[PDB]
């Protein structure tokens, strides 16, 4: 059994600050010192975390800031596991990233991006492909607002090599944007499912996309 | 309702924000726009349970009530609702208490980092004020 559970929990208010973190540890994998290399770094973050709230106590006040952290198992699957963690920072405003990571259950293998494709080339196939879905949701729904033809914001040209992305219980890969990242914060955390159909013949193979 | 970008100036000059607590136009322009597309009515839920509000995206965590964000303040003592409406007044009036709040704009990650340390005053250029 490969599983996320709730492993250090911190909540705490004080002056104009306050945190709600519930932050993951990975059980379950036969590789162990994988398995301690993820945790250590989720204990990491979660120590950052409750850096930035202590010093937002101490010293001179600074504003309001709260800090959340939460976590949500979004694929489970004999073969996979995929695990979001948000972090959400609010001060006049809320301010979201979302972060995934996705393991092969049989191997024990923690996922990259760059691992699923035979080449670079996927970089450019996949900022293309969400370009078009960009351009296709703008034209279909009036309130949604993405930076790709908008002359007065710098548009969105390419994800990034290691750009967030996860794997669906169906075997599709979606790839992940913070808020702010491509568009207008009250856009919130945008997602995009890559067709198989589009990166096929890029793939390595078909034991996680198909 | 969506401002046009011209226009918004105009309406935030009015309510004296150029150069209020030091932040000329173009900075409330600028955030606005990364907010929000200038849209008075722009909506947006968090994992947290708040909402960002309106053409600023004032959040229910600290400064509006909405009655569904357990545990909030509402330190502009308002319903949220008031920071949709299509004049900007009650938007405005937030904003103000925000950037005194002790931070200055920096209380918003998107002027933090779309709008601070560029050429803001791009965001007023071409209009008639
Ligand atoms: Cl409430
Ligand atoms: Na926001
Ligand atoms: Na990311
Ligand atoms: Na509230």
């Amino acid at each position: 059994i490969v599983k996320a559970i709730t492993f250090i929990e911190i909540k705490e208010e004080k002056d104009q600050s306050s945190i709600d973190v519930k932050t993951p540890a990975l059980s379950g994998l036969s590789n162990k010192e994988l398995e301690n290399s993820i945790n250590e770094k989720y204990l990491k973050e979660s120590q950052q975390l409750y850096k930035e709230f202590i010093q937002s106590t101490s010293k001179n006040k600074k504003g309001h800031l709260s800090i959340y952290s939460d976590y949500e198992t979004v694929t489970d699957t004999p073969d996979l596991l995929s695990i979001r963690r948000n972090i959400e920072t609010t001060q006049a405003s809320s301010y979201t990233q979302s972060r995934y990571i996705t393991i092969d259950k049989k191997n024990d293998i923690l996922l990259t991006l760059k691992s699923l494709f035979k080449d670079e080339r996927y970089i450019k196939v996949i900022s293309q492909n969400i370009k078009e879905q960009m351009k296709q949701q703008m034209k279909e729904d009036p309130n949604k607002i993405y930076w790709l033809t908008d002359e007065d914001a710098e548009p969105f040209k390419t994800i990034l090599p290691d750009q967030t992305f996860y794997i669906t219980e169906d075997h599709k890969l979606v790839i992940s944007f913070d808020e702010y990242e491509v568009a207008p914060g009250y856009m919130g955390v945008t997602e995009f499912t890559i067709p198989t159909g589009v990166i096929s013949n890029l793939l390595v193979g078909e034991r996680y996309i198909r | 309702k969506v401002f046009g970008r011209c226009e918004l100036a105009a309406a935030m000059k009015r309510h004296g924000l150029d150069n209020y607590r030091g932040y000329s136009l173009g900075n409330w322009v600028c955030a606005a726009k990364f907010e929000s597309n200038f849209n008075t009515q722009a909506t947006n839920r968090n994992t947290d349970g708040s909402t960002d509000y309106g053409i600023l995206q004032i959040n229910s965590r600290w400064w509006c009530n909405d009655g569904r964000t357990p545990g909030s303040r509402n330190l502009c003592n308002i319903p949220c609702s008031a920071l949709l409406s299509s004049d900007i007044t009650a938007s405005v009036n937030c904003a103000k208490k925000i950037v005194s709040d002790g931070n200055g704009m920096n209380a918003w990650v998107a002027w933090r980092n779309r709008c601070k340390g560029t050429d803001v005053q791009a965001w007023i250029r071409g209009c008639r004020l």
